[PDB]
DNA sequence: ATCAATATCCACCTGCAGATTCTACCAAAAGTGTATTTGGAAACTGCTCCATCAAAAGGCATGTTCAGCTGAATTCAGCTGAACATGCCTTTTGATGGAGCAGTTTCCAAATACACTTTTGGTAGAATCTGCAGGTGGATATTGAT
DNA sequence: ATCAATATCCACCTGCAGATTCTACCAAAAGTGTATTTGGAAACTGCTCCATCAAAAGGCATGTTCAGCTGAATTCAGCTGAACATGCCTTTTGATGGAGCAGTTTCCAAATACACTTTTGGTAGAATCTGCAGGTGGATATTGAT
């Protein structure tokens, strides 16, 4: 009988088996449903779409056709979400937003 | 003719402007592999490693001492100053559960 | 005056601040998040809350204050408490 | 409704912080710090109610909470 | 004798092309993503892994999994994560 | 089997802390601040690089890997990413 | 016949804390010697803070602990304050500090 | 019901460091939470550990590194020691 | 500083109400003894990467000079926030039930685990592909002093 | 109001280092069937919890003087930014091996499995006692006038 992923049942790029055997190594539980790494590998695709969307955003205004860290520090710290879920969060080559306070601008 | 001098301070935001634009490491490689691999050393002699992890470490220390120097600035600017000084980083620091 | 105040309420333990206001708002502030149930509260729930909330106000009150110091002040501005929450992030 | 938390209370949730003189508008502040604060912490409490499927919020709800949000607090069964 | 790295390389590249299709990625953000991806993975696990654990439930399901996704995103972005999470659920159970 | 490493601490110059305020947003320096940061950054790296080779010594290992490094930030708070694979 | 506890010279509970380990998606296994090390690592720490605490009630000429006590005694100790440094005592106050600019 | 808790042993090591002290319900209650806690991030550690190594048990030498990358030195020290010293003493009699 | 006069602070006390300990009972948990399995340590080894040296080019750290402007100290006014006394309304404290509802307890169809076998999807190395880094040089600011 | 003097912006261009695609092998997902487990569905209870509803205790809301502080204005010394020359040490690229990370394979000290027996810890009422509600009263601050 032909084989059919779960991806594709569930209609998903990010791959449901692997999240599930990741889900079974990581000792969570003792057990794992059915529709949990479904979820799981939902919910991941569905960030990573949303940040790739911004960062792809920013490679565009800066007239590149590659997205490069710096691009995802743009993505990130310019949209208060990605930046309150991220905020403990380090990106490599990623520098700042500008940002001079006023007061130090001349007068 | 007089010889050309910008005042001070032009040079200073000529330089916030052109390093907050960019993402390179502002700390010199060699020089900050010579500190890891001492500091290393004083924990477990002999130490190997891969230059990823060098590399790892010191794209986490700038960018805590950049985002340090960023509240530092704001203390600065609070107690209506435009210098920072050690007290700012302490009170910074402090403010931020590293210290007392 | 100030003094004495500061002392008495440091050496107590007390929560500083009315149950009834306090769960009056903790019941208010649930309803709204949970778009209008009906949430049923243990005293000890309320309790905990209030302990939290008193513990994180006081210590923004410390953090606050030293940066109301650091200006050369000894009263403590709006400015002095959002720029403390800014540096704790 | 938050008016409730008065401005003798607040000054005395200040003393306690060591502060010796308080302008007249950090009673807003203060309110609005906490509004943020009871707001963060009373939606994942009653968030661990409903997947728990109870309508009553435990303090164990609230612990959890405050856990997760790295505010720990000892007493109350965790 | 040969070392087999499995990473969400591929999976960010599909994503990727569905929303700039026009658009590609350096190696360093690609390792910036796949940090990210098992980042959230962690973070989601993790909440799920206490939840079942505080309602003595041996088996982690998707609701534990939705639970965890409200207490760890921030709003809207955790609506829309649940629509995507839901929406694949129910498709998937035909 | 090499030259001892010394006070390495000082090769993290005045132009390159000079650089990380600038890019923090600092219009102005005190001429302590550069003795501080040396502090400052000493402690952190100390810290971080404690608990890695923490890491790398449990490991049975002689090389500290970059997820030692990761594994050392992540548990300080301090999250990197770009350095897991 | 004797418990684990003691056979290893403890008064915490190793039976319990290897079921506790067991029981929490640990690991697939635990070793006979992780639940008697994790035991006597925690019977140290309270006996730690029991001791300062101790001191801290009778500073304070008082013949029972209460969570005042366990605040002052963590407080004032450097190590256990940053060990217990993002964690509220319900009922313990804080440290009498008042900034010297003030007096 | 049945809700079980470290009281017991709580109040046999505080009889032992003070025996003339007591202690109140709550800081009883406080004194149950530190234990509970402490147990989890040595736990949670230990277990990384093991998993980043591609290990299945949680042994007291994943216990040890736990111990060392958690408590303050010092109080990592005395914990080493005292973890050391009840594993020796409990592998003979 | 000295008193002088006041206003709270802080040890110190009772006696007794309510919090803690003491005493038994017992399901639930720990321990025991026996049998069986297996994760991982050790002993190999292959082959990534790591260390350390070298040299060359030149980029950048260093130490100088020196003056602009910043921080620190000062002085003074006016306005804000503290210290008051008072009575009134909100909060506290106490049942009364009623009821909602959190926990339990038992059972069973639906679910999950797992060993075996069949199949791809995912990877690594190799073969293509091509964005953009670095190199111009000229426009367009921006700045600072005449 | 304007220029000289600097810097920054910005567009264009190429080829090569770094990204994308191609291609086979194989490890790991999927399919299958059977064994094991579970979390609700439904039907029990006692406990906190809330709605009143209530009666009051006591804490706060209120409005005036005033005393001290916040902020503005000002002044000057000296510190730090800007612009130099100088030369050294970082960067780059490659060598020269070697160490040690990582892959296999084998096999026991250490782990799990399981049927029992022995202890333990939790619990609830009784029997003990500790803290604290309040009441001092003298020390210890504070404020004011010599």
């Amino acid at each position: 009988a032909k084989a059919k992923t779960r991806s594709s049942r569930a209609g998903l790029q990010f791959p449901v088996g692997r999240v599930h055997r990741l889900l079974r190594k990581g000792n969570y539980s003792e057990r794992v449903g059915a529709g949990a790494p479904v979820y799981l590998a939902a919910v991941l695709e569905y960030l990573t779409a949303e940040i790739l969307e911004l960062a792809g955003n920013a490679a565009r205004d800066n007239k590149k056709t590659r997205i490069i860290p710096r691009h995802l520090q743009l993505a990130i710290r310019n949209d208060e979400e990605l930046n309150k879920l991220l905020g403990r969060v380090t990106i490599a080559q990623g520098g700042v937003l500008p940002n001079i306070q006023a007061v130090l601008l001349p007068k | 003719k007089k010889p050309h001098r910008y005042r001070p301070g032009t040079v200073a935001l000529r330089e916030i402007r052109r390093y907050q634009k960019s993402t390179e490491l502002l700390i010199r490689k060699l020089p900050f592999q010579r500190l890891v691999r001492e500091i290393a050393q004083d924990f477990k002699t002999d130490l190997r490693f891969q230059s990823a992890a060098i590399g790892a470490l010191q794209e986490a220390s700038e960018a805590y001492l950049v985002g340090l120097f960023e509240d530092t600035n704001l203390c600065a600017i609070h107690a209506k100053r435009v210098t920072i000084m050690p007290k700012d980083i302490q009170l910074a620091r402090r403010i931020r559960g590293e210290r007392a | 005056g100030w003094l004495k105040e500061i002392r008495k309420l440091q050496k107590s333990t007390h929560l500083l601040i009315r149950k009834l206001p306090f769960s009056r708002l903790a019941r208010e502030i649930c309803v709204k998040f949970t778009r209008g149930v009906d949430f049923n509260w243990q005293a000890q729930a309320l309790l905990a809350l209030q302990e939290a909330a008193e513990a994180f106000l006081v210590h923004l009150f410390e953090d606050a204050y030293l940066l109301t110091l650091h200006a050369g002040r000894v009263t403590l501005f709006p400015k002095d408490v959002q720029l403390a929450r800014r540096i704790r992030g | 409704n938050i008016q409730g938390i008065t401005k003798p209370a607040i000054r005395r949730l200040a003393r306690r912080g060591g502060v010796k003189r308080i302008s007249g508008l950090i009673y807003e502040e203060t309110r609005g710090v906490l509004k943020v604060f009871l707001e963060n912490v009373i939606r994942d409490a009653v968030t661990y109610t409903e997947h728990a499927k109870r309508k009553t919020v435990t303090a164990m709800d609230v612990v959890y909470a405050l856990k997760r949000q790295g505010r720990t607090l000892y007493g109350f069964g965790g | 004798k040969r070392s087999r790295k499995e990473s969400y390389s591929i999976y960010v590249y599909k994503v990727l092309k569905q929303v700039h299709p026009d658009t590609g990625i350096s190696s360093k953000a690609m390792g910036i993503m796949n940090s990210f991806v098992n980042d959230i993975f962690e973070r989601i696990a993790g909440e799920a892994s206490r939840l079942a654990h505080y309602n003595k439930r041996s088996t982690i399901t998707s609701r534990e999994i939705q639970t965890a996704v409200r207490l760890l995103l921030p709003g809207e972005l955790a609506k829309h994560a649940v629509s995507e999470g839901t929406k694949a659920v129910t498709k998937y159970t035909s």
